[PDB]
C-alpha cells in the first residue's frame, strides 16, 4: 500500500506574528509568588511564525507546533534524519483509543497518511519496519487551540502540550497561557527533520483544510512570575528592547 | 569551659560565649517510587523449550527493573559465574540494555563458555570475547530434555572451515567439504553433514545429561541506562530531626504535615535562594514540610571568679523543650532570647549589671 | 613446579586500616545461607596461592 498522487499538495505558506505564546514550565519545582529569571530555549517574543494552509521541515533545536484544530484532523508526526531504514526514525500516531509511539526504522512512503474508511481501519503510512526498539501506548491527546512543544536534549525527547478554548476567527489570540509538561522519553535519535501526518477521507481523498503554525526556538533568558498557586501568569523577554 | 576558651585562670564578672550545639539526627529514611514493571525473566528461565546451541536464542531486555537477588539466591543453579562484575553488586550498578543467550549443551561443555576458551562449541557454535562482561548460569535439565528413546531434537555444529566471531550465529546447513573433491550438495568420500544430533537419555551419567545455559551480557551504549534492581525503601517518621533521601534528594531536618497545594507534575518545592521547603513522597503522593532542626550557641553568665564559683547557662533562641548535668539544674526559665538555667526569676526591677537581652538581665545576690 | 608458599587474601568482610595485619583463616560466607564453618556453596577459602 504505497501509491503517489497527481494533485501536487502545495499550500500558501504565509508569515504572521508570534505574539507572546510558547511559554512552558522548565522544571518540576514549585514556587509561590516569586519572580525567577531562567536561561533556556524558548520562542522569542513577537517573532515570525510560518502559517501553512506535507512539506519537509528542519527540526533545528526545537519546534513549536500550533493548530486551530476543528474535528481533530491532524493525526501523527514523523521525526528523523534520513526518513528511511538507513537511520533511526520516530513515529507518533493518535487514533480514537490511544496514542502510539514507535522508535524504529520504517520505509516511509512519498505521501504518507493515515487514511480512513467510510469502524475506521486504514494504515498505509510506511511499507516495512524491523529492529523496532522503543514502544509506547497511552491516552489520546485529542474548535480548540492545541499547542505543542517538541525538544530533544541529552538523549531525552520532551513533549509539552496545552489545549485552550478559543473563539477568534483567524490569527493567534493575544493572551498568555503556560505550557505544562506532557511526556518524556529516554531515547537516542539525531532528529533533524520532521513531517506532519494528515487524515484524508478514503472513500477520493478530501483533506485540504489543514492549516497550522510552525515556529523555531532559540536560547535566551526569560523572567517568569509565579503566583501563589505556582502557576505561571506572566513572562518577560530580557533581550527584546531597553525597557525589557 | 570558660577558663579554657578565655585562656586564663581568673574570670571577671560578665557574660561569655563558649561553644555551640545542635540537635543530632536520630535515624535515616529512604523513600522511592512504588516499584513495578519487572523484567520478564520467567519466560526465559522457565520456558517450555530451549533452542539449539548453534541456533542459540537471543533476547533483548530494556526499560524494566531486574531483580538479580532472587536469581543469585536460587539453589537450583549448578553454575553461576559472573566475570565482568561481582554478583553481589549487580543491584547497585546498571547499564542501558541486556542480551540473554539461552541454549542447551552437554555437562562437560559448560566450561567452554568463558573468555579465552577453545572447543567445538567454543569455536563453531558460540564464541565469547575475551573482554566479555556479564554472567553465565547453567543448570540441570535431565528430567525434561532427556528422552528414554533419545532426544534428537538438539543439534550442534562440528565441521566448519573457519571459527566464529564473538556473538555470531551460523545456521547454514551447507555440506562441509573436508577433502579436495567438490560435492554437488551430497555427502561422500570427503563431504559430511556439519550438524550432529545429541543423544541425551535419562540413563546417561553426569557430564552427558542435558544442561540449560543462559548467558547475560550488559551493553554500554551512550543511551541512558534504564535496567537495574529495585530501590530499597522504608517507612517515614515525623516530628523528629532525621536525614532523608527522598528520590535522590538528600537533606537533614524535621518533617511535618503541610497544607501547600502542588500541581500534579511537580515533585518538590522551594521558596528562595535554592532552599528546599516541601517534598512529595513518591509512594503516597503527599505534600510534606521540612524544617531545619534547632541549633544555637551557648553562653555563660558569671559574677566574677573572685566573688563566687556558680554560673548561669543561656541557650540562645532555643525553645525550652529539648535542652539536653545541666538538664534540670535549677528552675528553668524561658526568655525571648532562649532558655536560661541556673538562675531564678523575680518580680522586682533593678538596674542592669550583666545584659542578657529582650529587655531583661541578671545579677548576683544566687 | 611452582612456588605455592606465597598466598594472598582475596575475600574479606571490609577493607584494611593502614598498617593493619590480619591472619585469621576463617571461611567466608559469600551468600545469604550461612556456611557454619563448613566449606560449600557460597563458601570459599579466602587464601589463594
Ligand atoms: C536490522 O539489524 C540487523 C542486525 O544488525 C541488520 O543486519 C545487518 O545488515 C547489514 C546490511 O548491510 C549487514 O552488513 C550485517 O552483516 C547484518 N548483521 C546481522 C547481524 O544480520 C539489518 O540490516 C537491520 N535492518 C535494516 C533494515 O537495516
Ligand atoms: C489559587 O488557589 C486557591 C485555592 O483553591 C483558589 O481559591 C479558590 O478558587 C475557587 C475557584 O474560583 C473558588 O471556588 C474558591 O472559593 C477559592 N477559595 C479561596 C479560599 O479563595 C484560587 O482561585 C486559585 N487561583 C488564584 C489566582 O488565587
Ligand atoms: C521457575 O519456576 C519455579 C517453580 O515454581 C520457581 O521456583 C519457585 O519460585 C517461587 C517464587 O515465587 C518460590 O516461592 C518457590 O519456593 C520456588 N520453588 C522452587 C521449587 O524453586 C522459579 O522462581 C521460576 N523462575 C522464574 C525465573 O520464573
Ligand atoms: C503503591 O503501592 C501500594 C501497595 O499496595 C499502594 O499504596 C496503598 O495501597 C493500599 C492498599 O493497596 C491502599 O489502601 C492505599 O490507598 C494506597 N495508598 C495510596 C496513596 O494510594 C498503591 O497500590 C500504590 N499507591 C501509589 C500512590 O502509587
Ligand atoms: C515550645 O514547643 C512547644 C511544643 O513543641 C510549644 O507548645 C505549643 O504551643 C502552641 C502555641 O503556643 C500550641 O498551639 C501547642 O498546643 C503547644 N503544644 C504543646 C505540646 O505544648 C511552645 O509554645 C514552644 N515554646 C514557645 C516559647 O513557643
Ligand atoms: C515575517 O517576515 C516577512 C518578511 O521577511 C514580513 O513581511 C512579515 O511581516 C513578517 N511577519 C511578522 C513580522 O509577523
Ligand atoms: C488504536 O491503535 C492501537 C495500537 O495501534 C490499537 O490497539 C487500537 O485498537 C486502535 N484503535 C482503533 C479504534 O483502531
Ligand atoms: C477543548 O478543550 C477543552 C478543555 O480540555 C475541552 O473540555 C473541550 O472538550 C475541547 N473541545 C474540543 C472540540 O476539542
Ligand atoms: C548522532 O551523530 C553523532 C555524530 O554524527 C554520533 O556520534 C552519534 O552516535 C549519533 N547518535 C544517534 C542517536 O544517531
Ligand atoms: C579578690 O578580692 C580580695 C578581697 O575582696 C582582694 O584582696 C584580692 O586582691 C582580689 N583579687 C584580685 C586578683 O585582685
Ligand atoms: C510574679 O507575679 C506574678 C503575678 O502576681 C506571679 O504569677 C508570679 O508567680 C510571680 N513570680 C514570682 C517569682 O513570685
Amino acid at each position: 500500500q504505497c501509491v503517489n498522487f497527481t494533485n501536487r499538495t502545495q499550500l500558501p505558506s504565509a508569515y504572521t506574528n508570534s505574539f507572546t505564546r510558547g511559554v512552558y514550565y522548565p522544571d518540576k519545582v514549585f514556587r509561590s509568588s516569586v519572580l525567577h529569571s531562567t536561561q533556556d530555549l524558548f520562542l522569542p517574543f513577537f517573532s515570525n511564525v510560518t502559517w501553512f494552509h506535507n512539506p519537509v521541515l528542519p527540526f533545528n533545536d526545537g519546534v513549536y507546533f500550533a493548530s486551530t484544530e476543528k474535528s481533530n484532523i491532524i493525526r501523527g508526526w514523523i521525526f528523523g534524519t534520513t526518513l528511511d531504514s538507513k537511520t533511526q526514525s520516530l513515529l507518533i500516531v493518535n487514533n480514537a483509543t490511544n496514542v502510539v509511539i514507535k522508535v524504529c526504522e520504517f520505509q516511509f512512503c512519498n505521501y504518507p497518511f493515515l487514511g480512513v474508511y467510510y469502524m475506521e481501519s486504514e494504515f498505509r503510512v510506511y511499507s516495512s519496519a524491523n529492529n523496532c526498539t522503543f514502544e509506547y501506548v497511552s491516552q489520546p491527546f485529542l474548535k480548540n487551540l492545541s499547542e505543542f512543544v517538541f525538544k530533544n536534549i541529552d538523549g531525552y525527547f520532551k513533549i509539552y502540550s496545552k489545549h485552550t478554548p478559543i473563539n477568534l476567527v483567524r490569527d493567534l489570540p493575544q493572551g498568555f497561557s503556560a505550557l505544562e509538561p506532557l511526556v518524556d522519553l529516554p531515547i537516542g535519535i539525531n532528529i533533524t527533520r520532521f513531517q506532519t501526518l494528515l487524515a484524508l477521507h478514503r472513500s477520493g481523498w478530501t483533506a485540504g483544510a489543514a492549516a497550522y503554525y510552525v515556529g523555531y526556538l532559540q536560547p535566551r533568558t526569560f523572567l517568569l512570575k509565579y503566583n501563589e498557586n505556582g502557576t505561571i501568569t506572566d513572562a518577560v523577554d530580557c533581550a527584546l528592547d531597553p525597557l525589557s | 569551659e570558660t577558663k579554657c576558651t578565655l585562656k586564663s585562670f581568673t574570670v571577671e564578672k560578665g557574660i561569655y560565649q563558649t561553644s555551640n550545639f545542635r540537635v543530632q539526627p536520630t535515624e535515616s529514611i529512604v523513600r522511592f517510587p512504588n516499584i513495578t514493571n519487572l523484567c520478564p525473566f520467567g519466560e526465559v528461565f522457565n520456558a517450555t523449550r530451549f533452542a539449539s546451541v548453534y541456533a542459540w536464542n537471543r533476547k533483548r531486555i530494556s526499560n524494566c527493573v531486574a531483580d538479580y537477588s532472587v536469581l543469585y539466591n536460587s539453589a537450583s543453579f549448578s553454575t553461576f559465574k559472573c566475570y565482568g562484575v561481582s554478583p553481589t553488586k549487580l543491584n547497585d550498578l546498571c547499564f542501558t540494555n541486556v542480551y540473554a543467550d539461552s541454549f542447551v549443551i552437554r555437562g562437560d561443555e559448560v566450561r567452554q563458555i568463558a573468555p579465552g576458551q577453545t572447543g567445538t562449541i567454543a569455536d563453531y557454535n558460540y564464541k565469547l570475547p575475551d573482554d566479555f562482561t556479564g554472567c553465565v548460569i547453567a543448570w540441570n535439565s535431565n528430567n525434561l530434555d532427556s528422552k528414554v528413546g533419545g532426544n534428537y531434537n538438539y543439534l550442534y555444529r562440528l565441521f566448519r572451515k573457519s571459527n566464529l566471531k564473538p556473538f555470531e550465529r551460523d545456521i547454514s546447513t551447507e555440506i562441509y567439504q573436508a577433502g579436495s573433491t567438490p560435492c554437488n550438495g551430497v555427502k561422500g568420500f570427503n563431504c559430511y553433514f556439519p550438524l550432529q544430533s545429541y543423544g541425551f537419555q535419562p540413563t546417561y551419567g553426569v557430564g552427558y545429561q542435558p544442561y540449560r545455559v543462559v548467558v547475560l551480557s550488559f551493553e554500554l551504549l551512550h543511551a541512558p541506562a534504564t535496567v537495574c534492581g529495585p530501590k530499597k525503601s522504608t517507612n517515614l517518621v515525623k516530628n523528629k530531626c532525621v536525614n532523608f533521601n527522598f528520590n535522590g534528594l538528600t537533606g537533614t531536618g524535621v518533617l511535618t504535615e503541610s497544607n501547600k497545594k502542588f500541581l500534579p507534575f511537580q515533585q518538590f518545592g522551594r521558596d528562595i535562594a535554592d532552599t528546599t521547603d516541601a517534598v512529595r513522597d513518591p509512594q503516597t503522593l503527599e505534600i510534606l514540610d521540612i524544617t531545619p532542626c534547632s541549633f544555637g550557641g551557648v553562653s555563660v553568665i558569671t559574677p566574677g571568679t573572685n566573688t563566687s564559683n556558680q554560673v548561669a547557662v543561656l541557650y540562645q533562641g532555643v525553645n525550652c523543650t529539648e535542652v539536653p548535668v545541666y538538664s534540670t539544674g535549677s528552675n528553668v526559665f524561658q526568655t525571648r532570647a532562649g532558655c536560661l538555667i541556673g538562675a531564678e526569676y523575680v518580680n522586682n526591677s533593678y538596674e542592669c549589671d550583666i545584659p542578657i537581652g529582650a529587655g531583661i538581665c541578671a545579677s548576683y545576690q544566687s
